[PDB]
């Protein structure tokens, strides 16, 4: 199992401010990490693929970039409806495995 | 990433995908191109679906494409016909644009390919002569 | 340098409009079943991603191939039948006084004749309660399209229900269907797929009011072949149906009068207890928010202030300025004054009641010297459908005034076709291809 | 237009089998490799598997193997996850997901269903 | 003497071509052979010609010519059907004057060749069973 | 009905067979199309 | 000249009262002799 | 055992010549395992 | 294919050596009349 360690793990950040998130892979990982919003009692929604592609129907404000062991996923402007629980996920090799999860709030 | 291995979209799946993406899937298309007043109508629907097929058969073979999906040829591409490298064709186009963009090029280059074909027809007979 | 040669790709996946002849598919009917391919139970459907398709529900084949294939079931289903020519005859007709309303002195005459018997040299004395709109006076009267053509009496083991219908093509060619919600029938379509054929349509044939279609998912649709001719018919589609309850009570009697050997003609004898006049009910409250919404969705054609106005008909063929349907047999023409009578300005348990007219002798289609007469139903008859649209019609709309009126409007079956095959059409595949690449035979 | 509905909420003892149907709408079933996932009460995700609805081929995490079964029907287009011998670890709610499976490899989790809570107590 | 390339003569403008010249022009004969009580008699025509195109296309599928205009085969000649040299056949005799000799000798060839296919179909299996 | 009537008069018209037309039954063989 | 291939080692199953063949020679027969009568004189006249 | 006269229905006059007959379609399509490789 | 004969002077019967194939015939107008042909095609040549 490859493990993916995600930073922070909690955050505090207010509208209008950047928020980044680091998502480490123990592994290579070329470009096969997908970035993932979850809210309380809802399935998971599909933010980033090939960890540089914003998938269709996002808002432009989200980014990612990295490759390798390193990637970053940006929110230039926070939202109201952007204050939710964040996942990066590895797909290179079996079993594909789930980042530990930062949580944003508003401040 | 790691794969699980191909997928069937369907009849028309693939006529979103790339000219490249929609090559892997020509038997799909292939398969389904066959199958007192209004017993007329549908004898008449059916006839014509037959004609079709036929003629599309008729004219792989006199082009020498007899039984192939995929088929090489002598006859070299008229740059004029389309000036686009295959870099922005089999990898950034789908069939349907590239139909939208030679169907005025379509009647010279099958009239070539007929008659490549009956000169290689004869020369192949002189060659099996000797 | 390139060194191209070209390569000849058959099955590409490649489409062009075309125009063809569809074939029914289905699960005694004038809509002939017996001579339709059993629909499949799993019906497969092909969504075509990334494929945006080019749609026009006004110049659809698919349209006219229905009036037409409709039109022929229509005429096959009365060859079999008894031809009234008999019934061409002077007619003793009297005023039917017994037990009637107000509203219905003079609509029922009692009309008594000499008719055929299967003996040809012997006559016999008859009589039948005729509606006033099938006869007219020549104390003596004659059949209303005696002058015009000799009726076709409706075989009564027929039945006149809808029955769905699915169109599927050919090999070779198929049938593209517009799946994006909020498409207004003419345009490009980004959400396409690919079906052996459509949902099933039952050929419902009506006037001023859409009865028993599909409703929009999202809300009210408006659609017009160009909404700024008031010379185009509006189709307005409802996203919630609304209930119209439609009866006769009238308790008919039915006799059968032997006018030949193997051909009886249906009289009506004699109303069983009180005489008083169909009609149809639709909830109030119901139909003034379905107004409301139709002028919300009107006013992003017509102006976000402009005053919105619902009248009567202007004027024509009973068939037209009528809400004119078939219920359980018989032929209802409803005079539609108290649903399209209102103003709009820009800013209960009632329910109101449309009066009824029913007639027997029908020209269904806009025929001349095609008549069909309606054979009477036994028994008092109660009926129940959603009005799914509407067939509107805008009345004048020069610069003068800036409030639009719009009348219902119909006649022209195929506008009811249209509005079930609009998110449809069919093309024919055209397999070969021919590229360029690198490889040499 | 693209959903999956799976079945609803099931409680069971340890020791038992569960089945976890999903249904797809808006797409073409054999279209796009379907994975399977549960995520725990105040938990993250953790992917039990995946399997190709064309083909039938599956591949299942290796702490699963011999324990967690998946199958395809694609008469009625669903996929069915039998979960056996369960635990008290095993409770949560469990997702059946479509892949965009670019190039016939996974790439990202587009749809997701709307879930099911499978429950083990004694 | 100069020449500024080849000329169309039509659909069946080599009729009165040698068989060699009249053997240039196959393929413009082939393209041609494919394409309410009056749209029973056509209906009927069309059916026909596709039973006669179909009938013709499993002959030459079955003597192994598929999709060829001119197909070499195993059959010899025999001497009985005709004796003319090559000199007087090719260069000195239209088609229609050798099917008018041959016409009597047509249906035994077939069956040779059909025989022969079966064989070399035969043959050929067990050769890549090795 | 010394008054009678044909016996199909109350059910139909009758058809009269043409003179010329024979009953005389003929053998006849029922073939199956191509491929049966 | 009708021509018979006598098939040898074939065992087939049989069934005279399932046999297609009866049912499509009763509708023709059926139809022919609707054929033969349509061009006929209809005797509407002798019923009196 | 009694037996009577029948008949009316002219479907048993047929299957009475048709008895030996019977309609097949030739399925000329098949798949065998062979050593040969392509 | 409809093979016409070009040949004027040609009496219907026999060889014509100057032959056409036509995607098919010209506009005949199905007059009916007797004891004269009305509204038909004339000879190039001479009477025939
Ligand atoms: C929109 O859809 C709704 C719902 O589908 C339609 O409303 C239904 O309409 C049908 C047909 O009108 C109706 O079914 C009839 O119900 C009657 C009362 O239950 C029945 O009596 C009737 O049976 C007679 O007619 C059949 C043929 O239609 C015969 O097969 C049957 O044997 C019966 O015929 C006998 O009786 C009659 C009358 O005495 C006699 O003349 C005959 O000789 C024979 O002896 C039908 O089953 C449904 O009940 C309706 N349902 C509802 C909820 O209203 C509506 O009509 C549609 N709208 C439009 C515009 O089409
Ligand atoms: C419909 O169109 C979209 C794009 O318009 C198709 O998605 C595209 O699919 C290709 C390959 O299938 C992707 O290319 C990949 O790019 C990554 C990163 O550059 C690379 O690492 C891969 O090796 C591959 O080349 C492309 O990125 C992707 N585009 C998007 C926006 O996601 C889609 O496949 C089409 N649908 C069908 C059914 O064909
Ligand atoms: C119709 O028939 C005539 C003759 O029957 C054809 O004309 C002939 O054409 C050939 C070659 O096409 C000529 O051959 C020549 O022979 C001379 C002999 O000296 C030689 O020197 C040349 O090099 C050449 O080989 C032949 O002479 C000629 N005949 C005549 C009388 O001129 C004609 O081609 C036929 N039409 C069609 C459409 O095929
Ligand atoms: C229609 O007219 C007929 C004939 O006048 C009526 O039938 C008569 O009914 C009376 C009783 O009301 C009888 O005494 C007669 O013997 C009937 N005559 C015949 C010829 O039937 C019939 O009642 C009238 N119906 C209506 C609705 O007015
Ligand atoms: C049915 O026919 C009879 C006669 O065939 C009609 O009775 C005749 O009526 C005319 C007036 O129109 C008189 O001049 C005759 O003297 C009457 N003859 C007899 C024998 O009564 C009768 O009126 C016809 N019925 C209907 C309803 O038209
Ligand atoms: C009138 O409209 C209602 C609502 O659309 C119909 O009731 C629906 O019927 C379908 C059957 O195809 C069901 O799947 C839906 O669940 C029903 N919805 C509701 C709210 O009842 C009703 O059948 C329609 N009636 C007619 C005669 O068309
Ligand atoms: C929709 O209908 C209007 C009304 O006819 C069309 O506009 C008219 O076009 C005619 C063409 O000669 C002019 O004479 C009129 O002056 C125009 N009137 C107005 C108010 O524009 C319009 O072109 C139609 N739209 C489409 C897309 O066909
Ligand atoms: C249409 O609505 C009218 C009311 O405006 C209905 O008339 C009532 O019918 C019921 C039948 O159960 C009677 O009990 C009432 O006495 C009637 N009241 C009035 C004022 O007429 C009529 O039945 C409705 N018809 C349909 C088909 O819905
Ligand atoms: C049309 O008819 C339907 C059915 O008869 C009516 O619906 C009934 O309404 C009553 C009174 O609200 C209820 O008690 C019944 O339970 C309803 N039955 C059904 C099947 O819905 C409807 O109200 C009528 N509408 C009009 C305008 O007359
Ligand atoms: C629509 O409403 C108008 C206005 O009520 C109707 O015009 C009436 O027509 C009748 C004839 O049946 C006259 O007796 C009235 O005097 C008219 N009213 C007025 C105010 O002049 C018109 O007929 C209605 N249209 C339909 C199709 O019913
Ligand atoms: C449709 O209904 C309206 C409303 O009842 C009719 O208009 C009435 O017509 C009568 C004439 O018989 C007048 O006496 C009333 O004053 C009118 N009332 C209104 C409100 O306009 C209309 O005539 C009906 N349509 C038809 C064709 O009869
Ligand atoms: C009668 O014959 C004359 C002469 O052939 C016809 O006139 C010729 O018409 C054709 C049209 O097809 C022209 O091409 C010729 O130039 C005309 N020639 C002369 C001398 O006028 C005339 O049309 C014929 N009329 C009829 C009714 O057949
Ligand atoms: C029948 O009644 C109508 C309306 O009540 C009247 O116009 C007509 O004159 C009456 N006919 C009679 C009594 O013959
Ligand atoms: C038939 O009569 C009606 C009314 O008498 C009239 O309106 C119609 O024009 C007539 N039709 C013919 C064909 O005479
Ligand atoms: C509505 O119809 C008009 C007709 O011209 C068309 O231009 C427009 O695109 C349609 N609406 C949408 C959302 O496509
Ligand atoms: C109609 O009349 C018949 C005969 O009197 C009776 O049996 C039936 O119940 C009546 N129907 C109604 C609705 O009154
Ligand atoms: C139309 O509405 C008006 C309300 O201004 C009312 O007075 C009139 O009676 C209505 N007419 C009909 C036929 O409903
Ligand atoms: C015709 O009359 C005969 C005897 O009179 C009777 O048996 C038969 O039922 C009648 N048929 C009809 C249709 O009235
Ligand atoms: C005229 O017809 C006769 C009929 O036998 C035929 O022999 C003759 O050749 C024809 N004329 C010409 C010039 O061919």
């Amino acid at each position: 199992d490859i493990q993916l360690t995600q930073s922070p793990s909690f955050l505090s950040a207010s509208v209008g401010d950047k928020v980044t998130i680091t998502c480490r892979a123990s592994q290579g990982v070329r470009n096969e990490l997908a970035w993932y919003q979850q809210k309380p009692g809802k399935a998971p929604n599909l933010l980033i693929y090939y960890a540089s592609t914003l998938q269709s129907g996002v808002p432009s404000r989200f980014s990612a970039t990295g490759s390798g062991t390193h990637f970053t996923l940006t929110v230039s402007s926070l939202q109201p409806e952007d204050f939710a629980t964040y996942f990066c996920q590895h797909m290179s090799s079996y079993p594909l495995t789930f980042g530990g999860g930062t949580k944003v709030e508003i401040k | 990433a790691v794969g699980i291995g191909a997928v069937f979209l369907g009849f028309l799946g693939a006529a979103g995908s790339t000219m490249g993406a929609a090559s892997m899937t020509l038997t799909v298309q292939a398969r389904n191109l066959l199958s007192t007043v209004w017993g007329i109508k549908q004898l008449q629907a059916r006839v014509l679906a037959v004609e079709r097929y036929l003629r599309d058969q008729q004219l792989l073979g006199i082009w020498g494409c007899s039984g192939k999906l995929i088929c090489c040829t002598n006859v070299p591409w008229n740059s004029s016909w389309s000036n686009r490298n295959l870099s922005e064709i089999w990898d950034n186009m789908t069939w349907l644009q590239w139909d939208k963009e030679i169907s005025n090029y379509t009647q010279i280059i099958y009239g070539l390919l007929e008659e490549s074909q009956n000169q290689q027809e004869k020369n192949e007979q002189d060659l099996l002569a000797l | 340098a390139e060194n191209l040669w070209v390569t000849v790709y058959y099955g590409v996946p490649v489409w062009k409009d075309a125009e063809t002849t569809l074939f029914c598919a289905s699960d005694h009917n004038v809509w002939a079943t017996h001579a339709c391919v059993p629909t499949d139970p799993n019906p497969q459907e092909i969504h075509l991603e990334n494929v945006t398709e080019e749609f026009n529900m006004w110049k659809n084949n698919m349209v006219e191939q229905m009036h037409t294939d409709i039109i022929s079931l229509w005429d096959q289903s009365l060859k079999p039948c008894v031809k009234l020519t008999p019934l061409c005859v002077t007619l003793q007709c009297t005023n039917v006084t017994n037990n009637i309303t107000d509203d219905m002195r003079g609509e029922l005459k009692n009309c008594s004749f000499n008719m055929t018997t299967e003996l040809r040299d012997k006559k016999q004395k008859v009589y039948s309660l005729f509606y006033r709109l099938d006869v007219v006076q020549i104390k003596e009267y004659r059949l209303i399209n005696c002058n015009t053509s000799a009726c076709t009496q409706a075989c009564p083991k027929v039945s006149f229900e809808p029955i769905p219908i699915h169109y599927c093509a050919p090999a070779g060619f198929a049938i593209l269907k517009c799946k994006d919600k909020k498409f207004n029938g003419t345009g490009p379509c980004p959400s396409v797929s690919t079906v052996q054929c459509t949902h099933g349509i039952k050929p419902v044939v009506s006037t001023q009011l859409l009865l028993n279609g599909s409703l929009a998912e999202e809300e009210v649709m408006i659609r017009s072949e160009n909404i700024t001719n008031n010379a185009k018919n509006i189709l307005v589609q409802f996203n919630t149906p609304v209930q119209i309850n439609c009866t006769r009570p009238n308790n008919n009697t039915r006799k059968s009068i032997r006018i030949g050997p193997g051909q009886a003609f249906y009289a009506t004898g004699d109303i069983i207890g009180d005489i008083r006049q169909a009609h149809c009910n639709v909830s109030k409250a119901t139909w003034n928010e379905t107004l409301g919404k139709v002028v919300k969705q009107l006013r992003k054609h017509f102006g976000n202030n402009t005053i919105i106005r619902f009248a009567n008909s202007s004027g024509g063929d009973l068939e037209v300025t009528t809400h004119s349907f078939n219920c359980g047999g018989e032929f209802f023409y409803c005079n539609t004054s108290g649903l399209f009578n209102s103003t709009w300005i820009s800013n209960s348990n009632d329910s109101i009641t449309l009066p009824c007219r029913i007639k027997q002798i029908i020209n269904m289609w806009q025929r001349i010297g095609q008549c069909m007469y309606a054979p009477p139903i036994q028994g008092v008859i109660r009926c129940v459908s959603n009005i799914t649209g509407l067939i509107l019609t805008r009345d004048g709309g020069s610069t003068n005034s800036t409030t639009e009126t719009f009348r219902p409007g119909g006649g022209d079956m195929r506008d009811n076709w249209r509005s079930e095959l609009y998110k449809y059409k069919v093309v024919k595949i055209e397999p070969l291809g021919v590229a360029p690449t690198r490889c040499k035979r | 237009q693209e959903v999956l509905v799976q079945s609803g909420a099931e409680v069971k003892k340890p020791g038992a089998s569960v089945k976890v149907s999903c249904r797809a709408f808006g797409y073409t079933f054999t279209g796009n490799a379907l994975h399977w996932v549960r995520q725990a009460p105040g938990q993250g995700l953790e992917w039990l598997g995946w399997i190709n609805p064309h083909s039938g081929d599956t591949t299942t995490s290796q702490k699963f193997q011999g324990r967690v079964y998946m199958t395809r029907d694609k008469s009625i287009n669903t996929a069915f996850l039998d979960v056996t011998r369960l635990t008290s670890d095993d409770t949560g709610i469990y997702y059946c997901a479509r892949d965009k499976y670019y190039g016939n490899e996974a790439v990202g989790m587009d749809v997701w269903g709307q879930g099911t809570s499978v429950t083990v107590s004694s």
